[PDB]
């Protein structure tokens, strides 16, 4: 203010004053927690959506649950290059995966030569060894279990895997399934899987999600804080 | 399948008489013509001034008209307009979509364009009745993500969107008035003329196109790259331009001569480039790369001549001045420096 | 003449001792002074635990620089010493050691104040470590500039000490009281952040959390067990001394031994608040 | 005959584009050689000017 | 974009008055307020200043710790607080907002004001000439005198140029002495050099009649100048 006149001095203020309301708005806004949805194909994507609700390149969702605020971002819709924009969601707090399990005998609407859980594998498994997502958790939410379990009594799932042999059951084909989803993963020290089956109220599904969003923020706040 | 061979044998056969008109017409390569000349023997830029203030990553920068403001856009949802004199902040714009990619300055002044993965190009008056700021224009005629984005003059732009398609628009209307559909990838940024008649785009096709504004046709081609292209800017001239792939390497075109004048690379650097400008002679050049700082290369020689490493993380956006004086760096430490 | 009377009603009137102590005052310098310019080689200043860390290793520094000089001149100046510089001698350890404690009180309440908070990301929030530091510094001042300016035992002897002659039981009742209570606050702080961690960590039954929430235990155990290891003797001796009577115990001769003790936790503050954790262990095996 | 249109606008394009002009590289090379020494004093990076005139002092 | 007045009246001499201004059609939380005073027969005078968030508030030298000033955003209100008017606070008083960055104008819309009568260093502004005939159809030109220089070190000079039409608000010709108002005819210009201020017409209109005021801002108090009357 020694060599600064009136008008530089109101400038000034008035820079104080963007800066004191861009600081507001990133504090109030450095406390939501950004999930990123994504699925492979035909899945349940839209049956989560509607379980947790309870611009077509990105869809928003927002919603609240016990005090958590969650950020939804579904880019199913993008149809354009993966790895030329996934870098803007390296800072999301968990991916959510869908896969539906009931799908394995059931080949793509575009060729028979395979079917649809070999192009879910495929992508999960892309997904997992990306770059940008080394310490990012992924929740599985594997639905669709009720056709499954229907299916797999009248076809086995030995078509889908050839060298299985199983009881051919429910509980040790979803086992099975869940195993070699997980066994998908390449790190397992950095970042982890969270399994998980669909049912018809939506008081699970929601109640899964925050208590993985949760233990994701605690261990982030402990790597924060040096406790470990 | 007979008719497609043949025609791809008379396209090869015409690419094999355009390259032998290439190789008959260059008697001396750039390096060669301009290897008489005296080198510039060591530049350095400090860092005069350093804006803070953004709190995520910053995406794209367009210097002002005038010389004296900037502006820059990041994933925190502000557009913010700087004073790069005396740090001063003008204008703080909070945007529909924090996915923005890509940010413009009106020649006039007046207006600013924003655009991302909306797929929407966002018009905002600055010269208003009121004391804010509001929105003039929306454009919604892309389905991929926008890239670039820059106005071709106070009424007329230009977009390029991830759906391999370039639009020229109307604001005053609304609707697309010219539509270029010729790359096969993902369009990721464009560059206007000096004589603004005439605009290259690059996309991730590894193919340079120059497309004609009034007419709308694929006038020109370029094919040098193994990679994507992130970023093109053209020559002070106008008569050639400088592209940016992501095999850490920049190529060196010419409007009037289908050639690939120069390469700038170097066996230490690995990561691509982000982005790519000139100065006001068009002796330096000044790319950004990933692997935290910026470099600057003599154009008549393809040597490095400065680092400009003041930045904690990768650089996504440069920008240099009319009067080629600042050089403005932005990178994702969310921190805007001014070398100079 | 002071002095020599005040050492008299106390009854206060080796080489190899000696060299061992200016040795191990020369490893704290030394380790001090390498924490210290570990610490300011990185600029990635983020982080606020950086405020903390470099705080603890400058004033375990200045601790074990003030120790030097009052050891050598308690070797020395027996007697010459004006008695008006022995109380700023001898309020030279408080104030280190005041700030030396306080820090790790600071340390922990951040840890708390972090870790409670259900917040995803980061803010800035600079104001609390500012004050947190700010406090800290300030606490030990007063404390350290109390006994010489407030309330002394100079001339009547209804309460001088017998390590310290010129000092009151008062004055040591009452750090006594301030350092119990950070203890206890210390310790409380750490069992509260690992009970809501292995909570908060139960519901998933994960291997991986499992081994975080084991590692977690076994890190605030040695933590809290090294600081009331290092820093129980010299609070059994000074409750002694307050609890004991004028050359009524004989074991309160050698009270400069279970000094070097507390000395000795000065060594230890970098190791655990550094080398514990994968981040500033990384740090400082690259500086 | 469906499949046959994209490669015929193709092979059009081509043909279309095939019939500019060229011209000798060292052309550019002195064109583009006399444009930066033309300008070159004009340039505060490539030659720094005193800083009495340069704005950005601090 | 509007600003209206109310609070004027009869005032005796011992007596408070509270002068409300209420603005409509823009953003009142980001605009400076000035309170100007114009005493009838006689040249304009400031009185107050108010900057955007109520951080800055400067009053009048001859009146200052004698009148208040405040700002409501909620309410986009501006208040003006008067505790004793003696026989020379009988004038007319207007609310200009002006807005402080980089390429703006301040002192662009001025209100309408309104009247109050009561029962009965600096550098200075003036103008040699107070009343110059002149037909339309020629160029005109009207100076201001100035005792310091105004060409700051930043390198802008503090002169601004208004016209008073008879029985209008004073509204902004030329603002920092080389640049034009908005809406405003080209006709008008100005130049400045060292002392001499020179607002020059080329071609005149019947509209163009009035009292014009050369203004400074280049420090606090801000003294002001008498006009030039032109009258067709
Ligand atoms: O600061 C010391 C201290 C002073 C000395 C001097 C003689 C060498 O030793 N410890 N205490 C001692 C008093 C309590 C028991 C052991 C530590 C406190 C003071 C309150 C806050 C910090 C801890
Ligand atoms: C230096 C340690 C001893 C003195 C500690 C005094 C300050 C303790 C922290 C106060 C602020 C944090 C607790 C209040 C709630 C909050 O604002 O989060
Ligand atoms: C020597 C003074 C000791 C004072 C001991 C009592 C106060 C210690 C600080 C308490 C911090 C409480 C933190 C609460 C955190 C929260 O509410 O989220």
């Amino acid at each position: 203010g020694c060599t600064l006149s009136a008008e530089d001095k109101a400038a000034v203020e008035r820079s104080k004053m963007i800066d004191r309301n861009l600081r507001e708005d990133g504090e109030k806004a450095a406390r939501e927690v950004k999930l990123l949805l994504l699925g492979a194909g035909e899945s349940g994507k839209s049956t989560i959506v509607k379980q947790m609700k309870i611009t077509t390149g990105i869809v928003e969702t927002h919603f609240t649950f016990k005090d958590l605020h969650f950020k939804m971002f579904d880019v199913g819709g993008q149809r354009s290059e993966r790895k030329k924009w996934i870098h803007c969601f390296e800072g999301v707090t968990a991916i959510i995966f869908c896969v539906a399990l009931s799908d394995y005998d059931l080949v793509l609407a575009e060729d028979e030569e395979m079917n649809r859980m070999h192009e879910s594998m495929k992508l999960f498994d892309s997904i997992c060894n990306n770059k940008w997502f080394t310490d990012t958790s992924i929740i599985l939410f594997l639905n669709k279990k009720d056709l499954f379990e229907e299916k797999i009594k009248k076809s086995p799932l030995t078509i889908c895997y050839p060298e299985y042999a199983g009881s051919n059951t429910y509980e040790e084909a979803a086992a099975y399934i869940q195993c070699q989803f997980e066994d998908l993963n390449k790190r397992k020290d950095t970042k982890e899987i969270y399994t998980h089956f669909t049912c018809a109220t939506d008081t699970k599904n929601v109640q899964f999600v925050f208590d993985a969003v949760t233990d994701v923020i605690i261990k982030n706040n402990l790597k924060d804080c040096g406790l470990f | 399948g007979s008719e497609l061979d043949q025609l791809r044998q008379e396209a090869e056969q015409l690419k094999n008489q355009i390259r032998d008109a290439r190789k008959a017409c260059a008697d001396a390569t750039l390096s060669q013509i301009t290897n008489n000349i005296d080198p510039v023997g060591r530049i350095q830029m400090r860092t005069r001034r350093t804006l803070r203030g953004h709190l995520a990553k910053i995406y794209a920068m367009h210097w002002g008209t005038d010389s004296r403001l900037l502006v820059s856009a990041s994933q925190d949802g502000k557009l913010i307009i700087w004073d790069s004199y005396t740090t001063n902040k003008v204008h703080a714009i909070p945007l529909r979509s924090s996915w923005v990619m890509t940010c413009a300055y009106a020649p006039s002044g007046n207006y600013v364009a924003c655009g991302g993965l909306d797929n929407i190009c966002s018009i905002y008056n600055l010269k208003t009745r009121e004391g804010n700021v509001r929105v003039s224009r929306e454009l919604a005629g892309h389905t991929g993500y926008l890239s670039c984005c820059r106005f071709l003059d106070d009424n007329q732009i230009v977009t390029s969107s991830g759906d391999t398609t370039c639009a020229l628009w109307d604001i005053e209307t609304g609707q697309q008035t010219t539509t270029f559909t010729g790359h096969t990838g993902d369009v990721m940024s464009l560059s206007l003329a000096p004589d603004t008649r005439l605009f290259v785009s690059g996309a991730c096709d590894a193919s340079a196109k120059l497309w004609d504004v009034r007419e709308g046709m694929c006038r020109q081609t370029f094919t040098g790259h193994e990679s994507d292209i992130n970023a093109i800017c053209f020559f002070p001239n106008g008569n050639a331009f400088a592209t940016g792939s992501d095999d850490a390497t920049c190529r060196l075109f010419d409007l009037r001569a289908d050639q690939e004048l120069m390469t700038y690379s170097h066996d230490n650097i690995i990561c691509g480039i982000t982005s790519v400008s000139f100065s006001k002679s068009g002796r330096l050049l000044l790319a950004g790369y990933d692997d935290f700082n910026c470099n600057v290369w003599d154009a008549l020689k393809a040597d490095r001549a400065g680092v400009l490493a003041g930045h904690d993380n990768r650089v996504s956006c440069l920008g240099v001045t009319d009067d080629g004086m600042a050089v403005a760096t932005g990178s994702w430490d969310s921190f805007l420096k001014i070398w100079n | 003449e002071t002095l020599r009377e005040h050492y008299q009603y106390v009854g206060k009137l080796s080489t190899l001792t000696t060299v061992l102590f200016l040795v191990i005052c020369s490893f704290i310098v030394l380790e001090n002074l390498m924490v210290l310019i570990a610490i300011w080689k990185n600029n990635k200043f983020h982080n606020r635990m950086y405020f903390f860390i470099g705080n603890l290793a400058l004033c375990d520094l200045l601790a074990g620089i003030a120790y030097k000089v009052n050891i050598l001149m308690s070797g020395k100046k027996t007697f010459s010493l004006s008695p008006t510089v022995w109380f700023l001698r001898e309020g030279s350890m408080f104030v280190a050691l005041g700030a030396s404690t306080c820090s790790l009180l600071a340390i922990a309440i951040e840890r708390h104040l972090t870790m409670i908070k259900m917040r995803p990301y980061d803010a800035n929030k600079r104001h609390r470590v500012f004050l947190l530091i700010g406090m800290c510094w300030l606490i030990a001042f007063t404390l350290g500039a109390l006994p010489i300016l407030g309330w002394n035992c100079l001339h009547n002897l209804p309460d001088c000490s017998t390590i310290l002659p010129l000092y009151s039981k008062k004055y040591i009742a009452f750090c006594i009281s301030i350092f119990t209570a950070i203890l206890v606050t210390i310790v409380i702080l750490y069992a509260r952040i690992y009970f809501l961690v292995k909570s908060s960590s139960r519901k998933v039954a994960n291997h991986n959390n499992s081994e975080r929430s084991m590692a977690l235990l076994r890190t605030v155990v040695i933590v809290v067990s090294v600081f009331i290891a290092c820093w129980s003797p010299l609070f059994i001796l000074f409750l002694i001394d307050v609890a004991c009577r004028v050359q009524a115990c004989p074991i309160l001769f050698k009270a400069q031994w279970f000094i070097v003790l507390a000395v000795l936790n000065s060594a230890m503050n970098p190791v655990i608040y550094t080398l514990a954790s994968k981040e500033m262990r990384r740090a400082f095996f690259r500086l | 005959t469906a499949s046959i249109a994209q490669a015929r606008k193709l092979v059009e394009q081509l043909k279309m584009e095939a019939n500019i002009d060229r011209i000798k590289v060292s052309k550019a090379a002195a064109d583009l050689m006399a444009y930066c020494e033309a300008h070159a004093k004009e340039d505060p990076l490539l030659t720094p000017v005193p800083a009495s005139e340069n704005p950005f002092r601090e | 974009v509007q600003l209206v007045e109310s609070g004027g009246g009869l005032v005796q001499p011992g007596g408070s008055r509270k002068l409300s201004c209420s603005a409509s059609g823009f953003a009142f939380s980001s605009f400076g307020m000035h309170w100007v005073r114009q005493a009838p027969e006689k040249g304009l005078e400031w009185v107050a200043y108010i900057s955007s968030g109520s951080g800055t508030i400067y009053y009048a030298d001859t009146v200052k710790g004698r009148f208040t000033i405040s700002r409501d955003d909620p309410k986009n209100t501006l208040f003006l607080q008067m505790t004793s008017l003696r026989s020379e606070d009988t004038a007319m008083y207007y609310c200009v907002r002006s807005i402080y960055y980089y390429g703006s104008s301040p002192f662009d819309f001025w209100g309408q004001g309104t009247t109050l009568t009561v029962s009965s260093s600096d550098i200075v502004m003036t103008q040699a000439t107070s009343s110059v005939p002149v037909t339309p159809g020629e160029s005109v030109s009207i100076s201001c005198r100035s005792s310091k220089s105004l060409l700051h070190s930043n390198g802008n000079t503090y002169l601004y140029w208004f016209l008073q039409r008879p029985g209008q608000s004073p509204q902004l010709l030329i603002y920092r002495m080389s640049n034009l108002a908005s809406g405003v005819p080209d006709r008008f210009s100005g130049s400045g050099s060292g002392t001499a201020f020179t607002l020059t017409i080329s071609r005149l209109e019947a509209e163009d009649v009035g009292v014009y005021y050369c203004m400074q801002h280049l420090e606090y108090p801000l003294t002001f100048g008498a006009g030039t009357k032109l009258e067709l």
